[PDB]
């Protein structure tokens, strides 16, 4: 979870910066409109709606999520031992008593 | 208004000539450019949405006639054109102006447009190219400016309107994929005078069902008064030329020894039917096990047909409806009505269809009358809902016995005579959609390539159909069972039946007796079943007996029961079992298609015979897409409403997102959504019509509406499961709990947003619990999640589960978890877990039930075979040490979050601001000293008491002020009113607006105690140290 | 004993009918059960949690009768009890016998 | 744990005013003393030295039954201060007891 959180934080701008060539646009009579990027996105979405398809391609697992020891050790640092430390002795005693007798 | 029609090869934007009469008496004389709207009537279930046009005076046009460019509809007037339309000149010449229009252009013209130097120069070039003018030319959508060059991709504000070519944005899109090559202006696929020379004898051509009924008004020729629509056929003009006669008198269709006489008309041009094929109504098609291709020939002797109509022999075809007692009367009456026509023709082996209304079975409108009794107009109120056939065998020959191929029936000579029940196969859905033709409630058209389970059923039934010529008793029973109601079992059964053409018997739970069954109920049931079946099975080949809701009749033995009551249950079970197999070998091809809503309760004695059990899952993402595509279709919405304005969806909708956003909903829910969307769209349309704005000629569903209709449907569902109405807390109130805030976000929402990285069966740690000193947000956080996340929120009201008896607590826990598991994205809020899950096996406790219940918790909460982990569990306590360790483990409750006292002035100011947020604070003084002056032993809840106390003091001040004012007024007058009367006679709203000044805060802070002593706080601190310090 | 049945068919002299697991929470023994439930191929009946008891008078006895009857009538299977304490406490009870008659 | 749930549960009620009393209150659980519930704690005091006159005058002048303009048989002088001081501050019910005893 920590590793995927870090990856998502680092990957926010990966899909925003690059240009899109899936469709070509001429932009005539654009004067009088303050919005530029949102209008381009809406035009692209209109064209995609006219040409919508459901199929999608796969991606390499490592660039979706990956496990690293640097975060693993920190996760180990925030310990959460299930067994109650004050209760381990009692449990050990009762387990032994069960094992030896009955 | 109805106007005569003709076409020309003019430009798309060329003005449309209109006759002088209409231009003067209805056209607006003050308008510089007159605009009207035209509707093209076409062979379909409704008129087309109106298209707007610009018109000008033309004296050359005859009475009530118009001329328009054929290129406005993508064709040329080479073939016979339509002769009239419906037209109306817009009153006040109101038209809208589109802000933006999206065009798709070819690569060459786009290159030319870059080559063109300047924006204004390009604008003028487009002006000359496609006759587009500012505030003068009107544009439409889904139209083509020129073949293979440009197309109107989209129009946002309205489907049609004026263009501010000076300012309207033109979204020009290059056709990078060369899609424009698919455009085709009704052009010919070449043409030859004689593709085959001297082929007068016959022609071979395809036969397919005519997709819709036909209205006489749309017919080019002028047939006589009667005996027309029963033998119509329609084709393209050139096919008529290949037959050497244009819309010839009569044609004959002959194959497999069956020869029929037909009448062929020309298919009118604007319709978009396929090429080189015969289009005919079901009446003629039903006569054949038709091959995809069929041969036809000239028949001139058909014009010399003979009325030999004496003593005709008729027969009721086998079918479910024909054997019903009540329907038979209306069937007889409608058959007599059909044969009441003067000149209907008929020939042996013909199937004659007969439609009628299902619910008029009891409405005897009137007795026969001496004169002036007719049905024609009287029927227009009601439209048919059921269909049957009649099979005709023989007729008199008389002195004209030289020929008997085709003949007329005359009411003056024909009499109603019938024989016993015959039998014949239905028409497979793949060849002719009868419902479509007769506008019935169409059974959903499944697509076997996508839906898994239906394929199994259809395969089984078609196997039993094909084994007829193998001739063995291989027929097998089939049982459908589902995890939930309303999953379309009966629909898919009807689909299979209609697809394979298998007569369907629909017995159901409209039985006669189910309470106090000792009163011979077994007989009343089984005799009824046997009587209903025995009147159909001997005349259906194959046949299907469908028993809806069989679950609620073949009940199984109850754990607790009367010893003798159960005997009736056993008897009915056994006799049902017997009659199950009796039909198996008493008739060939019989298939028993039963349905059940929970297979666990079907009797093993009955179920053991079963050999095919199909579970029908709730439709996954892929299916819902298709279901939406269906219910949104034109042939669904436009039906059954009869609204004078046709209906349609706006193309900007998106199946792909809609499907994903409608997860978990059953098909009935989907239809509910569609219906609600239709309602809201119609309400919007009539609201706009009420307003003075421009009136669209069609009502358009919008995704912006579906987005909230789906939410309302989901809220309806949430009410179904009985969840409480949690208050509307917002995610912003939580204040100084950022750490826990993020922790919660990382589990409740992180694997729910962008559901791809977590999309796996992993242990997604659906457990979380808050613990710590009293009053630090544990319940508020839950209240927020209950409404800010759209997850179903189940409340476990403390020791709600515990119960009177020994085992009903153990039933309550399991019922709670089962019901939650029914709705996968759900939350369980164990508030004060202490009362329900105490430490197991302590000496200082009695009864032991508290141990059993906690054990059951440990079992069902985690257990084994767990899947679909979306069931979160959120618990809270003041102190955890009373809980058992076996709960304080991953998989159940991984992290214990200690929402401690903030101990930090940043957090203190944060919580003070979050509490003060939503009421006005006077800013003359700064609040920070309120944090600085409180010692850190003060607690989130007592800062709430601080704020509320300060508010109450400051508002008591206003109360005293208004008291003084009312006392002063009473002194001025005769003291004739109290405060209560003052508040309805007089109002001083602005005076009552209490605004707190921090002086009030500095007063209150002196008076309020901390919510906990140091004694308790050290205890909880030590608790945290034990659990968190490690 | 199902995998190697000719080895196990002979010599019915001595055998052990069942096994009892216990240990610290989280030591995989539920997962041991799960794996043994599915890979082994032997049928597996999952009476998880004290669902045995029932409201009505002495219904527990009849319930166990039915359970063992289904176990026998199903081909060889494992009766899986978990949180055994919930279904078989010590002999002594101040309450009704409906909670110890079951034992 | 039920009362807490019904008091400030997720589906929190409204328009209901819980009014509690007892002699020894701190034996109420601290989670019931948390402000937001039972939030204002109000002491009552028996000593009220020299204020016992006010109560005395009240109880003697109590007119609950409007049929008569009095129930207790007051006298003209009404020098209640002497007895009020003489009371030595027993309780609040003590004075009603004195009233009835003297009557
Ligand atoms: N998958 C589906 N596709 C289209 N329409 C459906 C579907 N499932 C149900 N319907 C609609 O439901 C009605 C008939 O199916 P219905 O919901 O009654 O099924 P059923 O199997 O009889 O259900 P149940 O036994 O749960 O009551 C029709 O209005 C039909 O349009
Ligand atoms: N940090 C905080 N943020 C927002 N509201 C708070 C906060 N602390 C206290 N409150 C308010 O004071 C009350 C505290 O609610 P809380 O969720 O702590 O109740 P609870 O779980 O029933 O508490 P208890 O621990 O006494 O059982 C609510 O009315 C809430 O609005
Ligand atoms: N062989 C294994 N060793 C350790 N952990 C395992 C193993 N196999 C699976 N696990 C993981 O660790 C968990 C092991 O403990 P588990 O939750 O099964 O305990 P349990 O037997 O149900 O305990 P209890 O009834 O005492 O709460 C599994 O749920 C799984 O998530
Ligand atoms: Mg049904
Ligand atoms: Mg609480
Ligand atoms: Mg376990």
């Amino acid at each position: 979870l920590k590793s995927v959180h870090r990856w998502l934080s680092a990957a926010d701008q990966s899909e925003v910066v690059p240009g899109n060539d899936n469709i070509e646009y001429f932009s005539i009579n654009e004067h009088g409109r303050r919005e530029e990027n949102r209008l381009r996105l809406k035009t692209l979405l209109q064209q995609d709606v006219v040409h919508e398809t459901k199929t999608s391609t796969s991606a390499a697992s490592e660039l979706t999520a990956v496990v690293t020891i640097n975060d693993l050790l920190e996760a180990c640092q925030e310990t959460k031992p299930s067994i109650s430390t004050s209760e381990l002795v009692k449990l050990r005693g009762i387990y032994d008593r069960f094992q030896k007798d009955r | 208004m109805k106007a005569s029609l003709t076409f020309s090869l003019s430009g798309i934007y060329a003005p449309c000539s209109i006759s002088r009469d209409i231009y003067l008496e209805y056209g607006d004389k003050k308008a510089e450019c007159l605009y009207g709207t035209i509707r093209l009537p076409q062979y379909g279930p409704g008129c087309t949405p109106g298209k707007i046009v610009h018109c000008v005076l033309d004296d050359s046009l005859p009475f009530c006639s118009i001329v328009v460019p054929s290129k406005l509809f993508g064709f040329m007037p080479t073939q016979p054109t339509m002769d009239f339309c419906y037209f109306e000149p817009i009153l006040d010449n109101v038209v809208p102006v589109l802000d933006s229009v999206t065009f798709l252009i070819n690569e060459q013209l786009y290159s030319k447009l870059m080559d063109l130097p300047q924006e204004m120069q390009q604008i003028q070039f487009l002006h000359y190219k496609y006759n587009i003018n500012s505030m003068e030319t009107v544009v439409h959508s889904r139209d083509i400016l020129t073949s293979g060059l440009c197309q109107i991709l989209n129009c946002s504000p309205f489907p049609q309107g004026l263009v501010d070519f000076t300012e309207t944005q033109l979204i020009l899109v290059n056709d990078t994929e060369q899609k424009l090559s698919a455009l085709k202006y009704a052009n010919e696929d070449e043409e030859y005078a004689l593709p085959k020379i001297g082929t007068n004898s016959a022609l071979s051509i395809d036969l397919e069902s005519l997709p819709c009924t036909i209205s006489r008004d749309l017919l080019r020729p002028a047939p006589h008064i009667n005996d027309d629509n029963s033998i119509y056929a329609f084709t393209d003009a050139e096919t008529l030329l290949r037959l050497d006669v244009t819309s010839g008198s009569f044609i004959t269709v002959s194959n497999m020894g069956c020869v029929r006489l037909v009448k062929l008309f020309v298919l009118l041009l604007p319709n978009g039917f396929k090429k080189r094929t015969i289009y005919a109504p079901p009446k003629i098609i039903a006569s054949f096990p038709d091959c995809s291709v069929v041969t036809i020939s000239k028949s001139n002797i058909g014009h010399t047909d003979i009325p030999i109509a004496n003593q005709v022999f008729i027969s009721r075809v086998g079918g479910w409806l024909q054997s019903q007692k009540c329907f038979q009367n209306i069937i007889l009456t409608t058959l007599k009505k059909f044969f009441s026509e003067s000149k209907r023709i008929l020939c042996q082996n013909d199937l004659i269809p007969i439609a009628f209304d299902s619910s008029m079975a009891d409405l005897n409108i009137a007795e026969e009358n001496d004169e002036s009794d007719d049905e024609d107009e009287l029927g227009q109120y009601y439209k048919n809902d059921s269909l049957v056939w009649f099979f005709v065998t023989s007729a008199e020959l008389d002195c004209f016995s030289k020929d008997n191929s085709h003949f007329i029936i005359d009411p003056n000579r024909t009499k109603l005579i019938t024989t016993n029940i015959t039998n014949r196969r239905p028409l497979p859905l793949s060849r002719s959609n009868l419902q479509r033709y007769y506008g019935f409630a169409e059974t959903f058209y499944y697509d076997l390539h996508i839906f898994p389970y239906v394929r199994q059923l259809v395969n089984i039934l078609e196997t039993s159909f094909n084994c007829s010529q193998r001739g063995i008793t291989l027929n097998a029973s089939v049982l459908l069972h589902s995890t939930t109601n309303n999953v379309g079992k009966a629909t898919m059964v009807r689909f299979a039946s209609k697809y394979l053409g298998i007569h369907l018997l629909e017995i159901d739970c409209l039985s006669l007796t189910s309470n106090s069954r000792q009163l011979d109920s077994t007989s009343k049931i089984i005799g009824y079943i046997r009587a209903k079946c025995e009147n159909v099975l001997p005349y259906a080949s194959p046949a299907v007996i469908f028993l809806a809701h069989l679950d609620s009749i073949l009940l199984d033995v109850n754990a607790n029961q009367d010893p003798e009551a159960i005997k009736l249950q056993k008897s009915i079970n056994f006799e049902m079992s017997k009659l199950l197999d009796d039909f198996t070998f008493k008739f060939p091809g019989t298939t028993f298609v039963g349905s059940v809503n929970n297979i666990d309760n079907v009797p093993s004695s009955f179920r053991s015979h079963m050999r095919f059990e199909i579970l029908v899952p709730v439709p996954s993402e892929a299916q819902r897409l298709r279901i939406f595509q269906w219910y949104l279709s034109s042939h669904e919405l436009n039906r059954d409403v009869q609204q004078k304005v046709p209906v349609s969806y706006m193309d900007n909708i998106s199946f792909s997102s809609l499907s994903s956003y409608s997860a978990g909903l059953t098909p009935l829910d989907i239809k509910s959504i569609v219906e609600t969307a239709r309602m809201t769209a119609t309400a919007r349309f009539y609201q706009e019509s009420k307003k003075c704005g421009w009136l669209p000629q069609s009502i358009l569903i919008t995704q912006e509406d579906l987005s909230k209709a789906t939410s309302k449907a989901r809220n309806e569902f949430s009410v179904s499961i009985g969840a409480p109405q949690i208050p509307n807390v917002t995610w912003d109130d939580i204040g100084g709990i950022d750490f826990v805030k993020g922790e919660i976000l990382d589990t409740i929402d992180m694997p729910l947003k962008h559901p791809e990285l977590f999309t796996s069966g992993m242990k997604k740690r659906s457990g979380i619990l808050f613990y710590g000193p009293p009053g630090t947000g544990k319940t508020l956080m839950a209240k927020a999640i209950a409404t800010n996340f759209s997850l179903n929120f189940f409340s476990v009201k403390g020791p709600e589960l515990l119960n009177m008896y020994i085992g009903e607590s153990e039933a309550n826990v399991r019922r709670v978890f089962q019901k939650a598991r029914e709705a996968k994205p759900c939350v369980i809020f164990f508030d004060q877990i202490d009362s329900v899950a105490p430490k197991r096996g302590n000496q200082g406790d009695s009864g032991g039930v508290m141990d059993r219940i906690v054990s059951q918790l440990l079992a069902e909460l985690d257990g084994m075979s767990t899947d679909a982990d979306g069931v979160f569990v959120i618990g809270a306590t003041n102190r955890p040490d009373l809980l058992d360790e076996a709960l304080l483990r991953p998989g159940r409750f991984d992290k214990l979050l200690y929402l401690g006292i903030p101990d930090t002035d940043t957090k203190q100011l944060n919580i003070l601001e979050a509490l003060t947020r939503k009421f006005v604070l006077d800013n003359d003084v700064k609040l920070i000293e309120l944090a600085k002056l409180c010692p850190f032993n003060y607690t989130g809840a007592d800062f709430y008491a601080l704020c509320s106390d300060a508010m109450l003091n400051a508002m008591s001040r206003i109360a005293r002020m208004v008291e003084k004012k009312v006392s002063q007024h009473n002194e001025l007058t005769g003291e004739n009113i109290s405060t209560r009367r003052w508040f309805d006679k007089i109002a001083t709203k602005e005076d009552t607006k209490v605004v707190v000044k921090m002086e009030d805060f500095l007063k209150a802070q002196e008076q309020l105690t901390p919510s906990v002593s140091r004694a308790e706080l050290n205890h909880y601190e030590a608790v945290r140290a034990n659990f968190e310090g490690a | 004993p199902t995998k190697y049945e000719p080895i196990f068919v002979n010599c019915p002299l001595r055998l052990r009918s069942g096994i009892l697991l216990y240990g610290y929470p989280g030591c995989g023994k539920t997962l041991l059960a799960s794996a043994v439930a599915q890979q082994c191929g032997l049928n597996f009946i999952s009476v998880k949690g004290p669902e045995i008891l029932n409201k009505f008078i002495g219904a527990s006895e009849q319930n166990i009768r039915e359970l063992f009857e289904r176990a026998q009538s199903v081909k060889p299977c494992i009766l899986f009890f978990d949180e055994f304490d919930s279904i078989a406490p010590k002999r002594g009870h101040d309450s009704t016998g409906v909670t110890d008659r079951v034992v | 744990n039920q009362l807490l749930t019904q008091m400030d549960g997720a589906e929190g009620l409204d328009g209901v005013y819980i009014l509690a009393a007892t002699s020894r209150p701190d034996l109420i659980d601290s989670a019931l003393l948390r402000p937001g519930r039972l939030d204002k704690s109000v002491i009552c005091n028996i000593p009220t030295e020299s204020e016992r006159l006010d109560i005395l005058q009240a109880i003697v002048n109590s007119k609950d039954k409007d049929t008569g303009q009095k129930k207790f048989a007051l006298e003209k002088n009404a020098d209640l201060k002497l007895i009020a001081e003489k009371t030595a501050g027993f309780s609040g019910a003590d004075l009603q007891g004195l009233c009835y005893n003297a009557y």
